[PDB]
């Protein structure tokens, strides 16, 4: 139960990146594989990765499950 | 033209206005936030408001 | 004046017909047991730096 | 033509040993915002040989 | 074999109060000058935050609070709700 | 006479477990300034026995 080196609200908020795991209970995709570590097609099982970019969401067809605010200019302007 | 309420830190005066209609409703001409107790509008037609 | 208590005023200049003015009234505490009065009359009184 | 007429209590609760000053302004030729007051006051009263 | 040096320190945790040997005491806040003189409460943020830093926070009950903007935007509006009744004069 | 005419697509990125409120104000009688918003909610659902 040793609580060393953890902090209590683990939410990053937004960024240009997700911020959650692969066919996960969060993510909810069970589909074929389509991309892999980077933004390039592929179609075996092993290498089924995800990017955690919007490109790869894009690919796979689930935006509305994208855990990053597009935010962006709410730091500029 | 009013008076100065009982108030806290400070305030200001928002004063609106209002047009009946033909048929009954209301038509709001304007709007002003202001902190002088005297205002002045000019240029108004139609009638009551 | 100084001593212990001590009151002030400057004359109230207005009119010019019929109007109703604002008058903001604010308590001040400076600091704690006998104090002794400011080095001057009323001037020493500072609203916005004059 | 008499309208209302108001009794006015003051602050009955004096402050036993904390030095005040009020200050009350018409505050019509002042802006908007809030005015800053500073005084310049003397030293406390010691206990001097 | 002998276990020697116990060293009994029931002393020793006394000398920082009685009251932590049983309950570990609330954390507080430092002071900020430029926040005039107020107090942070450790547990409510009546201001609106800004989306970014801040973690997403969570809510136990009551509180009207702020919040953390994500999206801000000043458009024109549309001269009606819906319906027929789209009169403008 | 006829104009330009707008096709305009929302957001379809849904929020998948966060609470938010969204507010649309005509923002005609505020000030210059922004405008602070709260909101007085309840908790959060938690397991109880
Ligand atoms: S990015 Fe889109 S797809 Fe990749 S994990 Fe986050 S949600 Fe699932």
């Amino acid at each position: 139960t040793e609580t060393d080196g953890a902090v209590f609200p683990g939410r990053i908020m937004l960024a240009n990146t997700c911020t959650w795991t692969y066919r996960g209970d969060e993510c909810g995709y069970s589909g074929p594989a389509v991309a892999d570590e980077y933004d390039q097609p592929t179609s075996d099982i092993t290498k089924d990765k995800c990017s955690k970019c919007l490109s790869g969401c894009k690919f796979r067809n689930n935006v509305g499950n994208f855990g990053g605010f597009l935010s962006i200019n709410k730091l500029s302007q | 033209r009013w008076d100065t309420p009982k108030v806290v830190k400070g305030v200001s005066f928002l004063l609106r206005l209002t047009v009946t209609a033909d048929d009954g409703s209301e038509r709001l001409v304007s709007t002003a936030r202001t902190t002088e107790t005297t205002y002045r509008f000019t240029q108004l037609a139609l009638g009551n408001y | 004046m100084g001593k212990g208590s001590s009151k002030g005023h400057t004359p109230r200049e207005a009119k010019d017909n019929l109007k109703s003015t604002q008058l903001l009234s604010v308590i001040d505490a400076i600091s704690e047991g006998p104090i002794e009065g400011p080095v001057d009359g009323l001037k020493s009184v500072l609203l916005n730096s004059t | 033509l008499w309208s209302s007429y108001t009794e006015i209590i003051d602050v009955k609760q004096c402050y036993p040993n904390t030095a005040l000053v009020g200050v009350q302004v018409d505050s019509e030729q002042f802006g908007s915002q809030q005015v800053s007051r500073n005084y310049h006051l003397r030293g406390r009263i010691l206990q001097v040989p | 074999g002998m276990t020697g040096i116990l060293f009994s320190l029931g002393a020793s945790m006394v000398l920082g109060g009685v009251a932590q040997m049983l309950a570990p005491k609330a954390r507080t806040p430092r002071i900020q000058t430029t926040d005039n003189g107020k107090q942070n409460t450790y547990f409510s943020s009546l201001d609106n935050m800004v989306a970014q830093g801040n973690v997403l926070p969570v809510l136990y009950g009551e509180m009207r609070v702020g919040s953390r903007v994500v999206s801000q935007e000043i458009s024109t509006a549309d001269e009606g709700d819906g319906g027929q009744v789209v009169v403008i004069g």
